């Protein structure tokens, strides 16, 4: 199992950072999906998430309004694009891959630097 | 018409379809209550994931869901502390039947509230009143102690220690399908509609147990409720009677099946939640396989126990029963590898022969109208080591996490140093 993210980098403030996560090794029309950011020197900030299909999504009021989750499964690849991006959202964005469920592992991504100046 | 078995294989299958769900409800209620959008589990470990540095709000969410689930579990305890040391010791004078098709009911209702509440998105202590509405009826452990006495009413003294060993084998079977079945049922496409089963588990127990059962008293008197002779008739079980000195011996085997169903309880627990850590970290399936082959102890060991049986005495087949779980926890707490968690829970296979033989002999000890009364005390033990057991070693797990991680599992194999040496200074005396 692996995720592997592409989107990140030096973007200016109000840019539109868009994320990609790859996922492989795995089965992902079964799998939640969802997104978290380790802000500088600082814990984890989980942004939102989406059901196996694509009607569950939920946001943080952080975010609401600016990060718009999304999953293509023909080609196992989850989105979240940042609209009008501020220096406060640098961070390592990561990607997990839970089943919603308590017997189950979550797969947590590598997870790229989106540095926001 | 048939007996009682499919009773306690019905009723399991609502409790293990109906714990997770309730808590993943939990989980979902209170993180969205508090604008927590991530996993609805505990924090992970090991294996890449995250950095270490602690989720404060993740954290918050499962220290309130467990709190929650303490409250609810605490409620329910008393209520039915309250209610099945009534219900017991007065179905062994009315007939075990009654006694049985109210707690299914029961359970049908509180399934029902559960069901309601889930649907509604309403608030997280309305599934109190669902639970303490239940509690009332009897809870499951009150189902529990009606079939439990029902068999001891229907077998000899040279036979029950096999009928107890298989009725808990279907109680062990029907343990393993939910847990099995919830693992690809609540999983996938789950955690409401899942939930209908535990209703219809709930509706075909009680249907079974009114329309279907033979009860097994052979003469049920009249009693009356509500008399205060249900309360006195355990007093005067454990305190006054028995006098030719088998009063110690109901203490003593009291206390060793309390030990022994707290660890059994505690390390199921410590299991679902140690299997997926940092040095093993196991996939889907394979949690799958430990959960199935931890619940396949309960029909491995019911082979031996009546294979075991014509060559020693039933006291020391539970004896090597405890043997048995004393070496697989030994040799799970120190399995750092994937091989050596299977053979950990392959080592025990006759682990539980020895509860089956303890509540047996328990059984043998009281006169033949007082079984009711028996295991609704048995029952109420049985519920506290339920809390107790999920307190103390929940509370461990994380405190040995990063000194020695599995000596919950250790701890554990030390406490059933207890028990083996309590049934065998009582088996020595008696010889002698
Ligand atoms: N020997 C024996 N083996 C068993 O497997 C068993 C069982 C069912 C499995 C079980 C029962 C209670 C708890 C538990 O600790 N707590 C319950 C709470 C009950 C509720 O909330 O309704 C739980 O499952 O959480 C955990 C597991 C009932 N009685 C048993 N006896």
């Amino acid at each position: 199992v692996q995720l592997v993210e592409s989107g990140g980098g030096l973007v200016q403030p109000g840019g539109s950072l868009r994320l990609s996560c790859a996922a492989s090794g795995f089965t992902f029309s079964r799998y939640w999906m969802y997104w978290v950011r380790q802000a500088p020197g600082k814990g984890p900030e989980w942004l939102s998430h989406m059901n196996p299909s694509g009607s569950d999504i939920k946001y943080t009021d952080s975010v609401k309004g600016r990060f718009t989750i999304s999953r293509d499964n023909a080609k196992n690849t989850l989105y979240l694009q940042m609209n009008s991006l501020k220096p406060d959202d640098t961070a390592v964005y990561y990607c997990v891959a839970d089943r919603r469920a308590l017997g189950s592992p979550e797969y947590w991504g590598q997870g790229t630097q989106v540095t926001v100046s | 018409a048939p007996s009682v078995e499919p009773l306690l294989f019905l009723a399991t299958l609502a409790l293990g379809l109906q714990v997770p769900l309730a808590t993943q409800y939990l989980w979902d209620r209170l993180g969205a209550e508090r604008g927590y959008v991530g996993p609805n589990a505990s924090s992970p470990h090991g294996c890449g994931n995250g950095s270490g540095a602690v989720d404060p709000l993740r954290e918050e969410v499962e220290a309130l869901v467990a709190h929650w689930n303490l409250c609810i579990n605490l409620g329910g305890f008393f209520v039915g502390l309250f209610s099945v040391t009534l219900f017991g010791p007065w179905s062994d004078s009315v007939g075990r039947r009654p006694v049985l098709v109210l707690p299914a009911v029961g359970m049908a209702v509180q399934a029902a509230v559960y069901l309601l509440v889930m649907y509604l998105r309403l608030h997280v202590a309305y599934l109190l009143l669902g639970r303490i509405i239940s509690g009332l009826l009897g809870d499951y452990n009150l189902i529990l102690a009606g079939c439990f006495a029902s068999v001891a009413d229907s077998s000899n003294q040279r036979t029950r220690t096999f009928r107890v060993a298989i009725l808990e084998a279907c109680l062990g079977v029907a343990g393993m399908v939910a847990s099995v079945g919830g693992g690809q049922w609540r999983k996938a496409e789950g955690y409401i509609n899942p939930f209908w089963l535990v209703l219809a588990a709930s509706l075909a127990a009680a249907l079974y147990a009114a329309l279907c059962l033979q009860e097994t008293v052979k003469q049920r008197r009249a009693a009356k409720l509500l008399t205060l002779q249900h309360y006195k008739a355990v007093y005067k079980l454990y305190t006054a009677p028995e006098d030719l000195s088998s009063r110690r011996k109901l203490a003593l085997y009291s206390l060793a099946f309390f030990l022994l169903v707290t660890v059994h309880f505690g390390t199921k627990d410590l299991y679902v939640l140690y299997e997926l850590g940092s040095p093993l970290c196991w996939a889907s399936d394979l949690i799958g396989y430990g959960s199935a082959a931890s619940y396949l102890a309960y029909l491995s060991s019911l082979g031996g126990l009546r294979l075991l049986q014509l060559c020693l005495e039933d006291t020391w087949v539970a004896e090597i029963g405890l043997i048995s779980n004393i070496a697989g926890l030994v040799v799970i707490s120190l399995a750092t590898t994937t091989p050596l968690m299977f053979t950990g829970y392959g080592i025990m296979f006759l682990s539980m022969a020895a509860t089956p033989v303890i509540r047996a002999k328990l059984s043998k000890l009281v006169s033949e109208t007082e079984q009711g009364a028996l295991f609704a005390s048995v029952a109420c033990v049985e519920g506290l080591c339920s809390l107790v057991a999920t307190g103390v070693f929940n509370s461990l797990y994380p405190s040995t996490l990063h000194f020695m991680r599995g000596f919950p599992f250790l701890f554990g194999a030390i406490l059933l140093l207890i028990p083996a040496a309590i049934m065998g200074w009582i088996e020595i005396q008696d010889s002698n």
